[PDB]
């Protein structure tokens, strides 16, 4: 039969590690890094593209970062598909609660839901896993803003500061390095583009080859527009 | 996982069965005796570490009033064999008004063992299980239930890890006219021959099924008692 | 039909007739109306027969089930409850049911739960069911008391069915007394409703009318 | 569509304390006509075990055919040992039940020996709720027999004739051959009386020596 | 659908996929619990501290499960168990006892260890509570296998081997610790021998001890030693 | 890779490539060639065992009454096929009451064949279908459907080992006259001229029970028998 | 089908190899491009033909998926022709069928990228071997150019080209493209880049292409509805194509 | 029928339900409590068929208690209603619906305000002051509507409800056998006369 | 050898070799042998035993008192198949009032065991099977393999040894056939010739069993002292 061509996704190796797992997460350190701080004022989601070309419609394109309601956004390291398919449940899960309980969804709800999600497909069905880490910012009135993380095993974790993707170590140790929980919003802006400048494999930092968003107070959510991030390198200074 | 599970080897023998029956020469010591007066179960009690609550072991379960289990090999798929048993002892009480004969009952349970495959759980159950019971129609009554489904009644068995040894002196020692304490004494001698552990009421677990009272396990302290007078009379052996 | 339970501090009465009919026509005389669930609990069947007969042995099995996973045995809130559910799962199929679920666990002490084919769930002291229920009730409200002696509540239990045995045309045949104890019930035998009547009626002196 | 029709015919068990009586009409009717004269409606189902499906005839059929193979499987499964009445009688309420909402119109009688050897009567309603009995009757003349089997078997309402109603009449033994006179009597009666009572009375006789069967013509 | 025979005997009549589970056990965060005449206590040793709240889930207001393993396969038996409990108390009249929450966790471990198409649960837990009107304090493991028992102190993960020597070196089976202070000490030295604690306590007191006091103990430890 | 229609490292499709091989192991030659109002299909027939009854040995099957289909590939795959179209045409003619054109079938069948190319529990069938009919809209049409699921009309057709000796033929022939079909009047010209073309082509005369001819016209697709054949190859003979 | 399970897995590198084998046939496929101009854009193929007695006429390589959607593809035909059915019907019972409206082009090529992306995670599935360029207008965004690969990804394009010789392509596209530039330079810029790339003859008969420009009222078959508008999307006659040519 | 009323004051919100059980012919019962604690703060009373009332309010109550568990959070007054309402909504368009009439009375303690929620069995939901279901409207919003004050006391409110209960017994033919009283406050739940 | 790992893979010379292994499974059972009459059928079974406190195995199961079976290897299989004729017997009988004939029953075995030769994920059955019966044909002997082969026989005999059972009912075949009036004397002959199979073994109470069925015989089993007198 079958059985042949079977490569068993779901199953433990000797160490007890879940391999499609780990071979994900590798796809993932390969994606454009992807940058949380949580503010106390508000939140940044920060992001670097990895596709430029003078061609691209970098107005037009939103890869990275994606609302999940009002209140919550993610950036996306991965298969950028993948997350579509995931977004797209996660938006649904929101709007049900709040057609449910007439509230605004809890963010760690959110976020339980779709690591939930992504967890089954390492246990069964025999399907790969999603090749996506999110980073999650957002505000309820129970925590108020909050920061997760998720990856293909469908661990989460909250965060203060965070990132996904290829540069990581350096970007945590950066963050662990300038991090304050004082720091406001436009502290945050400053630390986020300052650590993917510094993190960058490119030449330099340019507002095509950017992402930025926002979570402030009620809570507004902002996705820059390119002039916008023109306006916010010239204002850090690296540009 | 090259081979399906419900292959035959060239043997005529289906490797998953004969798999789980390596299992089970892993599993603790199960004994049982039978005699006209009763059946006799005692299982050792392998407790991992001192901190285990050796209580709460429960190797022996009751699957109806007059039937009784022991189990060796991987204990927690007895969990779902025993619930299959309790379930069939009770609907059968239900359905006829009348309990369940001990062979039947067996019969069931070896029953579900083979139903695996794929396209039915994914592989055999690693236990073995001796049952223990009396009923009307053939009195006291010991079978072995094996992941093959096959069974045997058994005048005596034991099962697991010390069984080689065990039967030997089983074949030496029964006979027709044993008294349950005499069982009672040569299940203890026989786990105290095959079990590493110095055996005390708390490395071992005794019960017996009688029609005048059904199964009961014995409690820690009448356990104690019998090995007290085994090491007692044991001067004389 | 006429069945009824009370709570004292003996435990529980049981009383049932053993009447049955077909219209006018009486098709027994000696119908058993308290089903032995098993040897601690007690259910009466007033409604239909079969359907009381039935789900009632199958809780039996269930708390046979329930006693060998857990070791212990089941409380009358989770057997009536057991029961309960199955019938309103059943609900507008048409089951046709009124039982009284009786017993005494040392956790809840003498317990009676009424159950209905409607689904209804109520604990309650005294319970009568059937066509004669409010004679029962007449006599029994009259007449009840916690501190009544064993003796004493299984005559209240007996003149209580009498009275609806002399009122109801579909209530008679025969009285079945039942005493729930913490150790389980005690069947305190059958008293046919004729010879009953005659003697409570020369020696009590009541229906004098007849 | 009335999945449901009405046949006819009288039944009537009576426990002994050594046998069982199971007796039946053998006329089927429809309406005002004759279906046949010799339709009999009570069984040997095996195990020493006599049954009759009163009413509805092809519920009955259906009933009494899933019996005997609940005991030939009974048989099957536990190396042909015997079927207990008692057990007969717990499997044929659940075959009874699992027709709950479709059900088997007709009144079932099965009559045996108890495992003690005593005569049992076990009396089944559509639906499956089922009692060992002394005596019952079922079908269409029931009320026509069974008040006088009351008065002559039990002596109901018979008082010890010096006494002025002090002191009933004793119960005693009745041998079957009383029985028997007993039973065909009150058929005779039901047949005046009743005009759907049969042109034959069959008499199935349980005893620790078997089941036998004795026929009795009834008028027309 | 998927039905693959994963779990599956090895000709030794080893279950390769459950020894590894227990792999993923090994290397996961430790749990400790230690039960008492009349508590159990559990615990263990830029993130956002409100949000990443305690390993120790509440299955009941009662009842109290830890693990060790993969985290995301320990929230579905969490919520299959929370579910379970909430489902007892609904159906039957009484919440569920200790053994009973235990052996359901365990029965879908093991069932997983015997489906097709399915891994086994990488996750071993401490199920800790009171049965409902009783106080005597209960501790139990259960394991990918499905194996469960009951444990007077008991620890699990990473450097569960050495803890647990230190457990029968230092806990007496005979004289169990006698207060709260007593078991939290116990607690906190074996968590040492390499800090987040939970008190149960009956009639639903759960507790977590805020860190305040559990430096208080972590330093009279290290005073003492 | 090799097994499975999945993508082998070079991006190729193994299992369908090897497909088109079966397609020649009747080593059977088909040709169809376009009129003004009629299609022509010729196909040698080879009856080497005296035991066989020839009148059943065919690879033209009548698929509607105005759609004719010739296979080249193993019989029990064109039977397949064949009977897949009959029911495709008759429920084409049911849902839309209107007869199923010759290129929409074609179409169908290719994404069938699509299908068999994308999903790996379905080998492809062995075959190459050529369509024929004479369409009411298009007039008359030559579809020739393949393993990879690739459809396309033609203006005229071979199939089979010796394919393009026949295809460079018909080519020269168009490029002497300059035209996309057979200007002839009437379709036993047509048959005459594809028998001739044949022979020309494989170098090889045929004798009446070599050959199995289809003609599509507008009120039908027929077969000719062996002594129709006959007929038109004494005229070729004698014109 | 008793395969349920995925086909594409990671490889230890982190690679879904069969999404990068798939690249690879769509790599090996016959060059197509698209250009957006401020007032339209260019989507334009080669059609290789398998024989000359084929009828290259009967097979699109540009097709209509809404009236002012269009799409051209590079690598398996099969593949694209199944996509093409599958994005038509979605058009219709995902979007039409319940706001009236045809869907956007950016919506519509969200759902096909959904179809590709199920071909890489369902069971006993291979992805599709092909790359779409997606080209559109609707009301709110303007004229769109998209292009979708195996994986299910998709990015939005100034100009872009696909197939054996999109770097060439590519690199004319951005020596040429302007934010300026006309839909009418676009289809001589789109000319000049196929000529390029080409394997030799060079007319309306070996080229396809199709415009996303003005409503055509005269392609829309009836009158007396004034808002209801023409369709945006055109294929060009191979007369067009050759007028063009001329002019080069 | 049944009885059940609820008054919103400035502090807490009460709940008052006839104890009367009536099968038949019968008084079976005079002392039923038709309410269920959903969550420490919030109290739900119902009325409606036999049986499908108390299988409602324990499948809620079962719910609630989930969510808070996995949440470690209680649910406001207004999602536990939105909730039960969505639930009644969906047994309209089931099988056998769920004839079941409910007053949920919580207290917000994020608001710190008391609130009255009606849901009828078709799932209509309203936040009132005061809310009866049935008959028991008839008879007592006449008297709310006249002597009702937002800025009540709990007692206040006790005597507003004392005297809708006594026009009841006037006027009602049924004999409901009084009510118990539960306050839902800041302080949780409790049974008063 | 690649080609044995499933039922659906022919092997190069168009052998199917988990039927063949399955056939090893009944060749490792304990000898059966089944003989009849024109009158009688009879099966003789050698029972073996786990050890000396174990009980024997049983080897027959009644179907109906006109039919019945021998088992040699997998007895759960044995069991199913038992379970499976038994229910076709008892459906022959509810829908037409007919018993089954031999003949048939034999059929629909042959039919169920061929579907897991045939598609995957299932198995063969690892038993042979020998069917006796008595319809309106008179007497029947079939011998089932889990290839779904059966045969109608006079004589046979399956298991280990049992081609030496087979010799002497060979040899013998045209004294027992005629034996119509003496079924004691047929069973005499079918213990003789399963005598033929033993090695380092006699038979015994414990170790024999016999089952016979015929024209007014219904299909019983003698085991225990029962069998005493044809030891």
């Amino acid at each position: 039969g079958s059985r042949r061509y079977d490569s068993r996704t779901t199953i433990f190796s000797p160490e007890g590690r879940l391999y499609q797992v780990e071979y994900a997460l590798e796809s993932i350190s390969h994606a454009g890094t992807a940058i949380g701080i949580m503010a106390s004022d508000g939140i940044v989601l920060a992001a670097e593209r990895k596709v430029t070309s003078t061609l691209l419609e970098q107005d037009t394109s939103t890869e990275k970062l994606y609302k999940l309601n009002d209140k919550i956004a993610v950036a996306v390291a991965g298969l950028t598909a993948d997350a579509e398919i995931l977004i797209n449940t996660a938006r649904i899960h929101a709007q049900n609660y709040l057609k449910t309980y007439n509230e605004d969804i809890p963010v760690e709800i959110l976020v339980r839901r779709l690591s939930d999600i992504k967890q089954g497909y390492t246990q069964h069905g025999g399907l790969r896993p999603f090749g996506v880490s999110f980073i999650y910012a957002g505000y309820d009135d129970r925590y108020g803003y909050q920061l997760y993380t998720s990856n293909p095993s469908g661990n989460y974790t909250g965060w203060k500061a965070i990132s996904v993707g290829a540069n990581t170590s350096a970007a945590q140790t950066l963050l662990q390095m300038d991090y304050k929980d004082d720091m406001k919003v436009d502290d945050a802006i400053e630390l986020a583009l300052k650590t993917l400048s510094k993190t960058t494999d490119s030449s330099a930092l340019t507002y095509d080859r950017l992402e930025f968003a926002t979570i402030r107070k009620e809570v507004y959510q902002k996705i820059f527009k390119p002039q916008e991030i023109k306006d916010i390198l010239v204002k850090t200074g690296i540009t | 996982y090259d081979r399906g599970v419900s292959t035959f080897s060239p043997e005529g023998r289906l490797f998953q069965v004969e798999y789980s029956l390596e299992a089970i020469k892993l599993g603790s010591t199960a004994i049982g005796i039978a005699t006209k007066e009763g059946v006799v179960l005692g299982v050792e009690k392998r407790a991992t570490s001192p901190l285990l609550e050796s209580d709460s072991i429960e190797k022996i379960v009751e699957i109806d009033r007059h039937i009784g289990c022991a189990m060796s090999g991987l204990t927690a798929d007895a969990r779902s064999m025993i619930e299959h048993a309790r379930t069939a002892a009770v609907t059968h009480n239900l359905y006829y008004d009348e309990d369940i004969n001990v062979e039947s009952l067996t019969q069931s349970v070896c029953d579900l063992a083979l139903r695996f495959g794929e396209g039915l759980m994914s592989r055999p159950f690693g236990v073995a299980l001796l049952i223990a019971g009396h009923d009307a129609d053939d009195g006291y009554q010991l079978f072995h239930a094996e992941p093959s489904g096959t069974f045997y009644r058994y005048n005596a068995k034991a099962i697991g890890s010390g069984s080689e040894g065990a039967q030997a002196e089983l074949l030496n020692e029964w006979h027709s006219s044993l008294t349950l304490k005499e069982a009672e004494l040569l299940v203890l001698k026989i786990l105290k021959q095959v079990m590493e552990e110095k055996l005390d009421e708390n490395n071992a677990q005794l019960s017996c099924i009688t029609k005048q009272d059904g199964f009961k396990i014995y409690d820690n302290e009448k356990t104690a008692e019998l090995i007290k007078e085994l090491k007692e009379k044991e001067a004389a052996e | 039909t006429t069945t009824l339970a009370f709570r004292f501090q003996g435990g529980i009465i049981v009383a049932v007739d053993s009447r049955a009919t077909a219209g006018n026509w009486v098709a027994s005389q000696t119908v058993k109306k308290v089903i032995e669930i098993n040897p601690f609990l007690l259910g009466t069947m007033a409604g239909g027969a079969a359907d009381c007969q039935f789900w009632e042995t199958w809780l039996g099995s269930q708390c046979r089930l329930h006693e060998l996973r857990e070791k212990e045995r089941i409380s009358v809130a989770a057997a009536s409850k057991i029961l309960s559910n199955l019938v309103y799962q059943y609900k507008g199929a048409g089951l046709s049911m009124g039982t009284m679920i009786c017993g005494y666990t040392r956790k809840e002490g003498p317990t009676i739960y009424y159950v209905d084919s409607d689904g209804t769930r109520l604990k309650g002291d005294i319970f009568c069911v059937g066509s004669g229920q409010t004679f029962a009730y007449g006599v029994l409200d009259s007449n009840y008391k916690w501190d009544l002696s064993v003796e004493d509540a299984l005559y209240l239990g007996k003149r209580s069915i009498l009275a609806a045995a002399h009122r109801d045309a579909y209530s008679g045949g025969s009285v079945n007394l039942y005493h729930v104890t913490e150790d389980g019930w005690i069947y305190h035998g059958n008293h046919d409703v004729g010879e009953l009547f005659w003697k409570v009626k020369e020696e009590e002196g009541s229906f004098n009318n007849v | 569509f009335n999945p449901y029709g009405d046949n006819g015919g009288t039944i009537l068990g009576i426990a002994g304390e050594d046998f069982a009586v199971l007796a039946g009409d053998t006329r089927n009717i429809t309406d005002y006509s004759i279906n046949s004269r010799y339709e009999p409606k009570v069984f040997d189902c095996g195990d020493n075990i006599v049954m009759s499906a009163n009413g509805f005839a092809a519920d009955g059929d259906a009933l009494v055919k899933r019996f005997k193979n609940s005991v030939k499987w009974y048989h099957f499964d536990h190396n042909d040992k015997k079927l207990s009445i008692n057990s007969a009688a717990r499997n044929i309420q659940h075959l009874l039940y699992g027709k709950r909402f479709f059900p088997y119109y007709v009144h079932t009688i099965i009559a045996g020996l108890d495992e003690d050897g005593k005569g049992a009567v076990y009396s089944f309603d559509p639906v499956g709720s089922y009692e060992r009995e002394q005596c019952r009757a079922g079908g269409a003349a029931a009320s026509l027999i069974m008040p006088f089997l009351d008065n002559q078997v039990n002596f109901k309402n018979q008082y010890e004739p010096g006494t002025n109603g002090k002191v009933k009449k004793p119960l005693k033994y009745l041998s079957v051959e009383e029985v028997i006179k007993l039973v065909r009597d009150s058929f005779t009666s039901a047949t005046e009386r009743h005009i759907q009572v049969g042109d034959g009375l069959e008499i199935l006789i349980v005893t620790k020596d078997g089941v036998r069967k004795e026929f009795y013509e009834l008028k027309r | 659908g998927y039905d693959r025979a994963l779990s599956i005997f090895s000709p030794d009549g080893h279950i390769f996929q459950v020894e590894y589970a227990l792999e993923a056990v090994k290397r996961g965060t430790c749990a400790v619990g230690v039960k008492g005449k009349n508590c159990v206590v559990l615990g263990c040793e830029l993130q956002d501290t409100r949000i990443t709240p305690s390993k120790v889930s509440k299955i009941d207001s009662h009842v109290v499960l830890s693990f060790s393993g993969l985290n995301a396969d320990s929230r579905i038996l969490i919520e299959k168990a929370r579910v379970e409990a909430q489902s007892h108390r609904l159906t039957l009249e009484d919440p569920v006892t200790v053994e009973y929450l235990t052996r359901y966790v365990a029965g879908v471990q093991q069932r997983y260890t015997q489906s097709g198409g399915v891994r086994p649960f990488g996750v071993s837990t401490l199920i800790a509570g009171f049965d409902p009107r009783d106080d005597e304090p209960k501790l139990y493991q259960t394991e990918p296998s499905g194996i469960y028992s009951s444990w007077s102190a008991q620890t699990i993960g990473r450097n569960s081997k050495t803890v647990r020597e230190f457990l029968e070196k230092n806990y007496d089976r005979k004289e169990p610790p006698a207060t709260v202070e007593e078991c939290v000490k116990l607690t906190v030295r074996s968590l040492l021998e390499v800090i987040e604690i939970t008190v149960v306590k009956p009639d639903s007191d759960i507790v977590a001890l805020s860190s305040e006091e559990i430096n208080q103990y972590v330093t009279q430890i290290e005073q003492e030693k | 890779d090799r097994h499975i229609t999945i993508f082998s490292p070079e991006g190729r499709l193994y299992q369908v490539e090897y497909a088109f091989k079966a397609t020649n192991q009747t080593n059977i030659n088909s040709l169809a060639v376009r009129g003004k109002d009629c299609t022509v299909v010729i196909s040698q027939k080879k009856v080497p065992d005296k035991l066989l009854d020839p009148t059943t040995v065919s690879y033209i099957f009548c698929i509607s009454r105005t759609i004719g289909m010739v296979v080249n590939g193993p019989i029990p795959d064109a039977r397949n096929a064949a009977l897949r179209a009959k029911a495709e045409a008759a429920e084409f003619r049911y849902k839309y009451g209107y007869d199923m054109p010759c290129d929409v079938l074609a179409k169908r069948m290719a994404n069938l064949s699509q299908i068999y190319t994308q999903r790996a529990y379905m080998r492809p069938l062995g075959v190459i279908l050529t369509f024929v009919s004479v369409d009411e809209e298009l007039g008359p049409s030559i579809y020739k459907t393949d393993p990879a699921g690739y459809y396309v009309g033609y203006k005229a057709t071979a199939t089979g080992p010796k394919q393009q000796e026949i295809t460079t033929n018909l080519e020269n022939h168009f490029k002497k006259s300059k035209i996309d079909h057979i200007n002839e009047e009437s379709w036993e010209k047509v048959v005459e001229f594809a028998i001739t073309h044949m022979i020309d082509a494989l170098g090889t005369e045929f004798s009446k029970n070599d050959l199995e001819v289809g003609v599509a016209t507008k009120d039908k697709f027929f077969t000719l028998s062996a002594e129709n054949i006959e007929e038109r190859l004494v005229a070729i003979a004698e014109q | 089908d008793r395969y349920s399970f995925s086909l594409t897995t990671f490889s230890p590198s982190g690679k879904l190899g069969q999404i990068d084998y798939a690249l690879t046939a769509v790599k090996q496929g016959v060059t197509s491009l698209g250009i957006k101009a401020t007032n339209g854009v260019v989507i334009a193929t080669e059609k290789k033909s398998s024989s000359p007695l084929a009828m290259s006429e009967t097979l699109s390589k540009v097709s209509l998926l809404t009236p002012d959607i269009g799409a051209v593809y590079s690598g398996m035909g099969p593949d694209y022709r199944v996509l093409v059915d599958k994005s038509r019907k979605v058009a219709h019972t995902s979007y039409k069928r319940i706001y009236g409206e045809y869907p956007p082009t950016k919506l519509l090529v969200s759902e096909v990228a959904k179809i590709m992306q199920e071909a890489t995670q369902s069971g006993g599935v291979r992805p599709f071997g092909v790359s779409l360029l997606i080209a559109g207008h609707d009301e709110f965004n303007g004229f769109s150019l998209y292009q979708v690969d195996p994986s299910g990804s998709y990015f939005p394009w100034k100009a872009t080209a696909i197939g054996k010789g999109s770097v060439a392509a590519k690199t004319f596209l951005e020596k040429r493209w302007n934010d300026e530039l006309e839909l009418e330079d676009a289809i001589h810029i789109a000319l000049l880049t196929l000529k390029e790339s080409v394997e030799g003859e060079f007319n309306g008969d070996t080229i396809e292409l199709a415009i996303i420009g003005d409503e055509n009222p005269d392609l829309l078959g009836y009158t007396g509805i004034p808002t209801d508008k023409g369709p945006r999307f055109r294929k060009l006659t191979s007369q067009e194509i050759n007028d063009r040519l001329e002019a080069l | 029928m049944d009885i059940i009323l609820g008054i919103r004051v400035q502090d807490s919100v009460i709940l008052a339900s006839s104890k009367a059980v009536t099968r038949g012919i019968s008084v079976l019962k005079d002392s039923d409590d038709k309410t269920r604690q959903l969550s420490p703060h919030t109290l739900m009373s119902f009325a409606g068929e036999a049986g499908d009332t108390v299988q409602f309010a324990e499948y809620i109550q079962a719910n609630i208690q989930l969510y808070s568990i996995r949440e470690d959070y209680e649910l406001s007054p207004q999602a536990v209603s939105s909730f039960v309402r969505q639930e009644l909504a969906k047994s309209i368009r089931s099988r056998r619906p769920y004839q079941v009439n409910v007053l949920i009375g919580g207290y917000d303690k994020k608001k710190n305000k008391p609130e009255l929620y009606q849901i009828d069995y078709l799932g209509t939901k309203v936040e009132l002051p005061y809310g009866a279901h049935g008959y028991s409207g008839f008879y007592t919003f006449s008297l709310l509507d006249h002597h009702y004050r937002p800025d009540m006391t709990t007692e206040e409110g006790l005597d507003l409800l004392k005297l809708c209960v006594q026009e009841l017994e006037k006027r009602m033919p049924m004999d409901f056998k009084g009510v118990i009283v539960k306050i839902v406050d800041k302080d949780g739940i409790r049974q008063v006369d | 050898n690649n080609y044995d790992g499933d039922t659906v893979t022919f092997s190069p010379t168009g052998r199917l070799f988990q039927v063949e292994y399955a056939l090893e499974a009944i060749k490792q059972g304990s000898v059966t042998v089944g003989l009849r009459s024109n009158t009688h059928a009879v099966l003789v079974a050698l029972k073996r035993n786990a050890d000396e406190l174990s009980s024997y195995q049983k080897k027959i199961i009644k179907c109906d008192e006109h039919m019945g079976l021998s088992l040699a290897g997998l007895a759960p299989d044995a069991r199913v198949l038992s379970n499976y004729l038994r229910q076709q017997c008892n459906y022959s009988s509810l829908v037409f009032n007919r018993k089954l004939a031999v003949e048939r029953a034999g059929h629909l075995l042959c039919d169920k065991a061929q579907k897991n030769t045939q598609s995957y994920g299932g198995r063969p059955y690892g038993v042979g099977l020998l069917i006796i019966g008595y319809d309106k044909s008179g007497a029947h002997l079939l011998e089932f393999q889990p290839s779904g082969n059966v045969t109608e026989l006079y004589g046979t005999a399956i298991g280990a040894r049992s081609q030496g059972a087979k010799t002497y009912l060979e040899r013998t075949l045209d004294t027992f056939i005629k034996i119509d009036g003496n079924p004691d004397e047929l069973i005499k002959a079918g213990v003789e010739a399963i005598s033929q199979s033993l090695r380092d073994e006699s038979l015994t109470v414990d170790n024999l069993s016999i089952a016979i069925v015929g024209k007014d015989t219904p299909f019983t089993i003698y085991d225990g002292e029962a069998v005493a007198k044809y030891i």
